[PDB]
């Protein structure tokens, strides 16, 4: 079994602060699995930040970005998406278990 | 990589 929580959320930020998140990840040999089903995962959330009041937890997958899939894009390139944002991001995460 | 955002 493979239990998900998946959440779309909305984070709004002023410009003196980040979403409060680090973001890692990744070749091209990446298959989508259900106990690994993204490239990009957050790493640790800010417990006193914006993206941990809006329900975004260590370890939750990166499924879309602003609207987009970004299950098999790269770091540098979610990244960007996520900067053009600018104080807004909707995401899409999941969170697998056990 | 990584990267606080």
């Amino acid at each position: 079994d493979y239990i998900i929580k998946e959440k779309t959320v909305l984070l709004q930020k002023k410009d003196s602060e980040g979403f409060g998140f680090v973001l890692r990840g990744a070749i091209e040999e990446f298959t989508p699995t259900p106990a690994f089903p993204a490239l990009q995962y957050l790493e640790s959330v800010d417990e006193g930040g914006v993206a941990w009041r809006a329900g975004l937890r260590m370890g939750d997958f990166l499924i879309e970005v602003n609207g987009q899939n970004v299950v098999k894009v790269g770091h540098r390139q979610v990244v960007n998406m996520i900067r053009q944002g600018g104080n807004t991001l909707m995401v899409k995460v999941v969170m697998v278990t056990r | 990589d990584e990267t606080n955002l």
